[PDB]
């Protein structure tokens, strides 16, 4: 059994013809006032020639905008060490440590999307005196830690036999390791901002730690110690499907601080040029 | 066998390609990258009164 | 079984693609949609929004809200330009931070018409008309309102209805124009003029304020994404 | 059947030993319509004080002459009010109507090659260099192909055999073309639509095509026939538009 | 303002850069094959009641070969002066003889002088 | 649900009889003054023997003859230098460094089509005294920089995040990295000619240089450095598809000098014999 | 999940193959297509176009125009060849550059039949008959026009219509040809001799030139591409 | 399920073969191999009035 599904495309508004005018019919004269944003089209100012037009918003709608895979966290953990704590690495999990990601996301006020995270794992000889070894191909556990399950100590940990938290074995050398998340949260959608405290004496925590609060990632190399010490770092990558956002919001101007606040320091609105009636020149022999 | 055949974005101026889920949880699912929709409206003109373009903003 | 045979291609991650994945937590229930007021369902929606244009950013004022307006004045200053700057809504200081420039700066091409709404802040006695004219480009800005009379321009009689919207058409050969505009695809200058000039009673103020919104008309489209360059760290934890 | 007449805007062209008329690919020229088109506004389109028959300064076929080219346009940009509204506006677009006139008597013999050259990007003379902007077009003045490999900054290498783009001056054949052979016509017709890869483009920037005089067979006579052979060359738009006025340009 | 027009210096090129507007010079090369008598670049001064150019036009003289080197116990078909660039001489061998090597000797134009190719014919007995 | 396609073969025209003839039917005399290539069969010239004519013209549609993969650019890129700007490779695109393809390309001044990209990358441990080591395996990344991106300054830098560029991860040993690459294009076709500038005072740069602009490619290894050096070197195939082209012309003569212009050094025509009239005599005892 | 099993060819990149693969761009929008005059379709529409022929390419005029035509004078010139040469359309020298010969220069075979068009470019007033013919292989060229007589000759009386086309048929047995030629697919040589001969008036020239086109019949074929010859570099970068 | 069974390329003197598209742009496909079309006269007789073939090329 076949179905066949329809996709309207949507261009965009042609240019209708137009001619002299002599009338009380102002298109241009308003009043921003209102919080209206005039509708002009450039053939109500002046006179244009009937255009038939092809172009599409296809690649700005939020679905194409916001698909595409993007890096969020990166850590390092050791195979062998004498701090017992450097041979996992360990992260709570918000899309809030790297800028690009962050600021894509944050022109919205309330996201809701499924995800599908990929991990890039790639390790390193590390540099010493005595190389040189056959070590076989190192695997890794990555464990997912909801908020509230035992979080590991070691690498050599009970936790890691991860009864119920979903958790990947990959052998270095394959393709990454992919899969698919729904929209774990609590709330109706993801709220990137919040202007409120914990506590309802008006205190506590401010803004968005307090909200969401999806659990930890402990990443492990199962194979065990080396002979000599290798190390191997870790990328996440999330990229949201099925997205839908609310309330957009003005794009960030200042640069990120803290993954924690949407403290700043206050930057000048815009570059600077020679005058206010400058415009260069640039024909000329 | 559960398959449906929607159509490819080609520009203007064998265009089927066919689709089938394998996983029992629709967030296992491809991305929807193929809606179009728009309401500037609510954005651009977010007023009670209508203002119709060749009409005083005011008066 | 089935004998496949893999293509060039396999094995790879390419940040772009869409495939289907297996869900790491079957058969579970996401919270009930809730309509929560405005949707948005395309970035040409957060483009076609009106925007204070930071026209007068000399130095010494881009720290301020002077940055924002325009000054006028009463008098016979017919001989001076009140202002003037290029047409390029992706990479001039006065429109790279726009909400218009600040959404394209996330795509490469650019096609479509600009509407440019002009907002008159002085008192309601106060009498003027100005010209705004745009010159599609091929020659250097005009230098007197001879030349910008010439261009395609609008005259803006003062009023009760305050603002004037001038509408910069999309003259251009290529379908398309770069957001990281050259010399090729540049897109002109708009230059602004008294007409007859700025009238006022008694016991008003002589210097008053014009302030200038950009939005893209209903035929604006932007593609092929690319990074923003306004937005950069230099680690982890920010 | 060899007698034929031109009429565009106020300019009207007689023959009477035409061979035919090489309309360029089939096609002739027309408008931009609507579904092809890019740019918003309204288009000039003047239609009869451009689209006439301007007519070029004419050069000597002497004995020993390797050949001429021309440029379309910046050959016209001087010519009446197509060099105006040229001029005044950005964007144009207009096809053309070649019409090359040279007569001898039949005691004469020869043969030239009239070809029309689309984007004949061109080749320095110093390898690892940059032609002029001169050394492309002269305006009405024809540049000249030379009979041996030339020399000189910035000049094009303008041997005759190569046609100064690196090819085999055998195989422009392939270009709309036809020959003026001295025994039997003395003109040559060649229509040509625009063809260009955007629907309309600057005429300053851009040298649309190529128009390239080259005798292969030479001049000859005998005991006292008339020394002196000249060719004019007539060019007329066809279907002329212009988009995106403003202040004139200046070179 | 502008000098008069340059000309053209038939077997030979000029180059003008930056126009023929006032203090603006040009340059004059020959082709391959010819050598330049003359000046080698011009400028656009002021003269007397006007302005024109620096020095005048100079010529592109023809390139020749010398003599072609004869050779014993051979001939020529009808030896000639004024050998110019791509032309030809063509040898042979007399009654008795066996003709060896290239049996005709073209003249070609090397570092700006004129050079045969190849050496002439030998006769063998 | 099947669809039948149909698909028509091309055969090329039959040779119809003939016999004597004796009129004014000139069919070989004309004048080619006219610009007009003569439709001469043989069997207007001698008598023909009716002969049913099987063969086909597929092999040198636009399509056969293009739809096939070239190599269009070599470069190489170390895991460990003194330099740092050697551990990457880096180049603008176009199809212009090879003169193979380009000249393939180049009997038509407009093409349009898709491509096909394909990447045969290829390391070798660099020669030196004390080789032997266990590196495992290279992981390459090829990250496409379109006009106006941040482009890499060293091999560690942030771009490589590739949040919006496209760029393929791939682990040395498997088959070679390909994908698809639609009309990327402003005009209406790639124009492999240009009579013309940039600047609209008829100067600043002539021809090709000035219309195309298609961005970037930087390789590296994602491993990290090595023990002992190692050099690797990347080969980029185009293959075009959905090809469209015209307004063609004569081919190349004179050899290429370079990928900027249309430069050259002037050539003979063709290559001599003997005499005008000269045909080898090759029936001999 | 279903049981494959990889044939041997997998994992390989076979230059020459056509398989789908995954869009780096995806959701692109391309530029509407242009009608552009002059669209080609097939290659055997560039070499059924008329190309002068390099016939006098002997030593001393390979850089001339000169090499493009034959000479022809009046007199008593009957024992003389006006010219001759092999059919060899991708070998010869005389062919190995025309569009027929660069274009078959791809390919390995070739079929077909081929079509030469002479044209007399004298006076209007010289008057001659010239004897045309195609010799099939199989014995030394010809040496005297009684000889040439007997070939697949064509008679070419020069008048008003100025050029004369002699067809080269197909006669062979193999139903194709290399391109890279032997003495196995040989296929012939074509020589041209004085009927009558050149005739003046006074006050005429008395040498005039004749030129040769080549051009594909409406059957010819190649096939079994491959790379041209005439094209090479020694790096990159060029 | 979204398939089209073309035919093979073979000699003159089973052949079916079977297409599916599995992505979601247009430039993902195939070659069009199979699409042999001409029109020489367009380079070959680009002249305004015909010539006939058996009548003079002029008169
Ligand atoms: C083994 C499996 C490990 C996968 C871990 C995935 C965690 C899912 C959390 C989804 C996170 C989404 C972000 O919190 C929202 N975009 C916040 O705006
Ligand atoms: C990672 C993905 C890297 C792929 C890079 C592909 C660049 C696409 C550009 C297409 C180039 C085509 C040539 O410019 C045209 N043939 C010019 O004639």
């Amino acid at each position: 059994v076949v179905e066949a599904v329809e996709n309207a495309v949507a261009r965009v508004a042609d240019t209708i013809s137009s001619g002299p005018s002599n009338s009380q019919a102002v298109p241009a004269l308003t009043a921003v006032e209102t919080g209206h944003t005039s509708q002009v089209t450039p053939s109500d100012t002046i006179q244009t020639r009937h255009v038939r037009n092809y172009h599409s918003r296809s690649e700005s709608s939020i679905e194409n905008f916001l698909c595409r895979s993007a890096c969020v966290y990166m850590g390092e953990y050791h195979t062998t060490n004498t701090d017992t704590s450097k041979l996992f690495a360990s992260w709570t999990i918000n899309a809030r440590r790297m800028v690009q990601m962050r600021r894509k996301l944050e022109l919205f006020t309330y996201v809701r999307f499924d995800m599908e995270v990929t991990f890039v794992i790639t390790s390193k000889q590390d540099q010493g005196t005595q190389l040189g070894q056959d070590m076989p191909p190192l695997t890794h556990q990555i464990m997912y830690i909801p908020p509230g399950g035992p979080i590991p100590k070691s690498v050599t940990d009970y936790t890691w036999q991860t009864s119920t938290n979903p958790s990947i074995f990959w052998t270095e050398g394959n393709a990454p390791p992919r899969m698919s998340i729904p929209f774990i949260s609590i709330g109706n959608a993801y709220s990137n901002f919040y202007d409120g405290w914990s506590h309802f004496s008006q205190n506590g925590v401010y803004g968005y730690n307090t909200l969401n609060h999806m659990g930890q990632i402990y990443v492990r190399h199962v194979n065990g110690s080396s002979p000599l010490p290798m190390t191997s770092t870790v990328r996440m990558y999330f990229k949201p499907k099925h997205v839908k956002v609310w309330v957009p919001r003005p794009p960030r101007l200042c640069q990120y601080k803290n993954a924690s606040t949407v403290n700043f320091t206050p930057t000048n609105i815009t570059e600077k040029r020679q005058s206010i009636n400058y415009i260069p020149e640039t024909v000329k022999p | 066998m559960g398959a449906q055949v929607s159509t490819q974005k080609t520009g203007a101026h064998i265009i089927h390609y066919t689709n089938i889920n394998y996983y029992k949880d629709a967030a296992s699912n491809s991305a929807n990258r193929q809606d179009f929709s728009q309401d500037p409206g609510k954005f651009t003109e977010p007023v009670k009164d209508i203002m119709v373009k060749s009409l005083p903003a005011l008066n | 079984g089935l004998p496949v045979m893999n293509t060039p291609g396999s094995n790879q991650f390419l940040t772009s693609d869409d495939f289907q994945s297996p869900s790491a937590m079957p058969q579970f229930d996401v919270t009930p949609e809730l309509n929560i007021p405005g949707e948005v369902q395309n970035l040409m929606e957060i483009a076609e929004v009106d925007s204070v244009v930071p026209v007068n950013n000399v130095e010494g004022k881009l720290d301020t809200m002077e940055i924002y307006r325009i000054p006028v004045q009463s008098g016979n200053h017919q001989s001076s330009q009140v202002f003037g700057f290029q047409v390029q809504p992706g990479l001039d200081n006065v429109f790279k931070h726009t909400l218009l420039g600040e959404i394209l700066n996330y795509y490469a091409h650019w096609s479509g018409s600009i509407k440019l709404t002009f907002v008159f802040c002085g008192s309601a006695m106060a009498t003027g008309k100005f010209l705004l004219a745009y010159a599609p480009p091929g020659a250097n800005a005009p230098k007197s309102r001879k030349d910008a009379m010439l261009g395609t321009h609008i005259i803006w009689d003062v009023g009760l209805q305050s603002s004037c919207v001038l509408c910069i058409p999309w003259i251009s050969q290529t379908h398309y124009r770069l957001v990281q505009q050259d010399e090729y695809t540049s897109a002109g200058n708009v230059t602004c003029w008294y007409q007859t000039g700025i009238v006022v009673p008694a016991g008003t103020p002589t210097s008053c304020s014009i302030m200038c919104f950009v939005s893209a008309c209903n035929d604006f489209s932007v593609r092929l994404l690319k990074d923003t360059p306004f937005i950069e760290q230099s680690a982890l934890l920010q | 059947d060899r007698v034929r007449s031109i009429t565009l805007g106020n300019s009207t062209i007689t023959t009477q030993e035409s061979a035919n008329v090489v309309v360029a690919y089939g096609r002739w020229p027309e408008y931009l319509k609507d579904n092809e088109a890019t740019a918003e506004d309204q288009p000039t389109q003047p239609d009869v004080a451009t689209c006439r028959f301007y007519t070029l300064e004419s050069v000597t076929w002497e004995r020993d002459s390797p050949g001429w080219w021309w440029k379309f346009p910046d050959a016209l940009k001087d010519m009446g009010l197509f060099g105006q509204n040229m001029y005044y506006h950005y964007l144009g677009r207009a096809g053309y109507t070649i019409h090359v006139q040279c007569n001898a008597s039949k005691f004469h013999q020869g043969c030239l090659m009239v070809v029309c050259v689309p984007e004949a990007e061109m080749g320095c003379s110093q390898v690892d260099g940059t032609v002029n902007e001169h050394s492309l077009s002269e305006g009405e003045t024809a540049k000249k192909f030379a009979s041996t490999s030339t020399n000189g900054t910035n000049t094009v290498q303008s041997i005759v055999t190569n046609a100064g783009m690196g090819v085999g001056v055998g195989n422009l054949t392939i270009f709309p073309h036809q020959w003026i052979n001295l025994r039997t016509n003395n003109c040559a017709t060649i229509v040509m639509p625009y063809i260009n890869n955007v629907p309309m483009d600057n005429m300053f920037r851009h040298h649309n095509f190529t128009l390239m005089i080259i005798p292969f067979v030479p001049l000859d006579y005998s005991s006292d026939s008339s020394t002196y052979v000249p060719i004019t060359v007539t060019v007329a738009p066809m279907c002329a538009e212009y988009n995106g006025l403003r202040l004139a340009t200046s070179l | 303002k502008s000098c008069p027009n340059p000309g053209e210096i038939r077997n030979g090129q000029i180059d003008v850069p930056g126009g023929i507007l006032f203090g603006a010079t040009i340059s004059f090369s020959c082709n391959t094959g010819y050598k330049l008598f003359g000046s080698t670049s011009s400028f656009c001064l002021i003269s007397g009641s006007s302005v024109q150019w620096s020095d005048p036009l100079p010529e592109c003289r023809e390139i020749y070969c010398p003599a072609p080197p004869q050779i014993d116990n051979g001939i020529i078909q009808g030896e000639r002066d004024h050998y110019g660039y791509r032309q030809s001489v063509t040898y042979a061998c007399n009654k008795g003889f066996t003709m060896i090597g290239e049996h005709s000797i073209y003249c070609t134009v090397n570092n700006d002088e004129g050079e045969w190719s190849g050496p002439p014919p030998e006769c063998r007995g």
